[PDB]
Formats: C-alpha cells, structure tokens, sequence
C-alpha cells in the first residue's frame, strides 16, 4: 500500500489530487546529486550532468536528489510515497557530486540546461554563504524566461537580528523556502531573515531513497520541494499561468504564522494557491 | 556544544581533533570554501570548509 507522507498532506496537494490534477506535463528539474531512476516509485523523463567526475545523473551517489525528487513527484500507485505533484516530468539536473557539494560554476550550468531544456520548475535544495554575479545571472535570466525557481532558505538557524538565508535563496528572483515541522513550529535549523519567502514542512520528511529505500529527512532541503511540487500542481490546473502568477498565487495564500522574520509568509496551501482568487487562511 | 568559531584559521587537523574530542561520534567531511552544498540537516555532521591551504574559512558547525 502507499502512504502519503504528513507533509503532502499539511499543504493541502491531496485537494488538488481530487480535483483531477496531478502536475501531468509540468517539467521540473530537481537540480541537486542527481536521481536514481532505478527506483520503483520515481518516472524521471531526462536530466544530464555538470559534475566533472560523475557523469551520469540517474545515479544519486549522496542519496539526497532522490529524497527530494520523491517529494516533488513520487508515483501516484501501491507503493511507497505519494509524491506533491506525482504526474510531473521529473528531470535529474546532477550538479553536486556523492559528497554533497557542488562548484558554482557546475549549478549554474544546471541552470543552463533547464532554461535550455524549457523546465517550467527549478527546485534547488542546495545552498551557500556567499553569491556570485554568475549565480545570480543565472537564477535572474531562468526566471526571467518563465521558469518558477525555488530554493532551500537555508539551515542556518538564527543570528540575532542577521538574516541567515543562504544563496541561492536570498536572490529576490527565487522563492525562499524554510521549514515547519507538523504543528507548524519553525524548526530550530530554519534559515531566517526579510528574504525568508514561505515556510513548508522540512521535519521528517519520508521520501525515496537509492536502492528501493524510503527514509525520513530532515531540513530546508526537504520543505523547498514541497514547494516546487506546489508549483507544479498550481501549472497542471493553469498551464497558461506564468511563473509571476504562480508565485505570487502561492505567496498570497499562505497560513500565516509568526513574524515574517522567522516565518516568512507563512506556510503554503496550494489547494487556496490554485483557486482563481486568493487570500491567506 | 554545536558550533567551533575558534577554529576558524585553525588547520583541518587540528579541527577534526578538537571536534572529535567534543563529539566524538562525529562525521566529519571536508569541503572547499565557496562550494554550494545540501541542504538536508544531520545532526551527527560536520562539514569542515577549508580554504586552499587546508585551513578552515568559515565557522564549523552540527548540521
Ligand atoms: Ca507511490
Ligand atoms: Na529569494
């Protein structure tokens, strides 16, 4: 039997299941350690790798891009996970390698390819303390061409009054996501600061795994996909929305929380973001 | 404790001595500075970011 994970749940995608709408036809790259496309309950469509000495990106050699790609869009079946948007056209964009780190220069690269390759979702669980002109340029001219990109905030918890969101989060062009647990409690690794954008579940988080495994995960790495799956459910419904309307459709009907501060917007529900009018609940 | 801001400029080594005789259960991986990396939490980590002499260049915290 299937399960459905309590993070699917907490932003409301089974909503958009029963309506009809799954994120069929929506490409979304999961640039991250790549996918393990042996795994039983993830379809991945494509993808391609920018890690010099790992060139193949349907082997997750981490274990991370496969945990996040499950939650973007495990299978809709018996088995496993369900996924937020389990019809999606799932892309490996592999640019960090087995230990989890990447060079700047090999993610924007990914981000290359999925402007190339016409995504319609970035996801990027993935983060560092500084920018980069380059990173930026390239998150700016994704979005720029209609691509909804979402990131990690980031794990860095909190630093007085500083902000701690982490690149490329912080770039306004990129929707920030921090992370809840089931009760709505930011956790205490959550990344905060005026760039914290919304908040989704990043507290055991079960997803998939290399080798036919499933697993519970935790941190901003686990929340940001919850969102990009959003997204993609959100274009499944409205495939002529653009990427400004699906941002802001998702920003405009957050539950909101604390301070803005430790919390951002609040936490997403994407059954309130896909309807024609929005407000927060 | 869950943070060693007293071994930034430290060497890798000596990093991975006294974080290991304050946790000793830890995972310690080293990384380049100014590399983009997950962004899962893991309680029992501790990346160690060194600059290109082997020194540490930012802060080593759990995560
Ligand atoms: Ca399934
Ligand atoms: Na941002």
């Amino acid at each position: 039997a299937q399960s459905v994970p309590y993070g699917v749940s907490q932003i409301k995608a089974p909503a958009l299941h029963s309506q009809g709408y799954t994120g069929s036809n929506v490409k979304v790259a999961v640039i991250d350690s790549g996918i393990d496309s042996s795994h039983p309950d993830l379809k991945v469509a494509g993808g391609a790798s920018m890690v010099p000495s790992e060139t193949n990106p349907f082997q997750d050699n981490n274990s991370h891009g496969t945990h996040v790609a499950g939650t973007v869009a495990a299978l809709n079946n018996s088995i496993g996970v369900l996924g937020v948007a389990p019809s999606a056209s799932l892309y490996a964009v592999k640019v960090l390698g087995a230990d989890g780190s990447g060079q700047y220069s090999w993610i924007i690269n990914g981000i290359e390819w999925a402007i190339a390759n016409n995504m319609d979702v970035i996801n990027m669980s993935l983060g560092g303390p500084s920018g980069s002109a380059a990173l930026k340029a390239a998150v700016d001219k994704a979005v720029a061409s209609g691509v909804v990109v979402v990131a990690a905030a980031g794990n860095e918890g909190t630093s007085g009054s500083s902000s701690t969101v982490g690149y490329p989060g912080k770039y306004p062009s990129v929707i920030a996501v921090g992370a809840v647990d089931s009760s709505n409690q930011r956790a205490s690794f959550s990344s905060v600061g005026p760039e914290l954008d919304v908040m989704a579940p990043g507290v055991s988080i079960q997803s998939t795994l290399p080798g036919n495994k499933y697993g519970a995960y935790n941190g901003t790495s686990m929340a940001s996909p919850h969102v990009a799956g959003a997204a993609a459910l959100i274009l499944s419904k409205h495939p002529n929305w653009t990427n400004t309307q699906v941002r802001s459709s998702l920003e405009n009907t957050t539950t909101k929380l604390g301070d803005s501060f430790y919390y951002g917007k609040g936490l997403i529900n994407v059954q309130a973001a896909a309807q024609h009018h929005h407000h927060h609940h | 404790k869950t943070e060693w801001p007293e071994l930034v400029g430290k060497s890798v080594e000596e990093a991975k001595k006294v974080i290991l005789q304050d946790k000793p259960a830890a995972q310690i991986i080293v990384l380049p500075v100014g590399t983009i990396v997950t962004m899962e939490a893991r309680i029992d980590r501790v990346r160690l970011f060194v600059d290109r002499l082997d020194n540490i260049a930012q802060v080593p915290r759990v995560g």
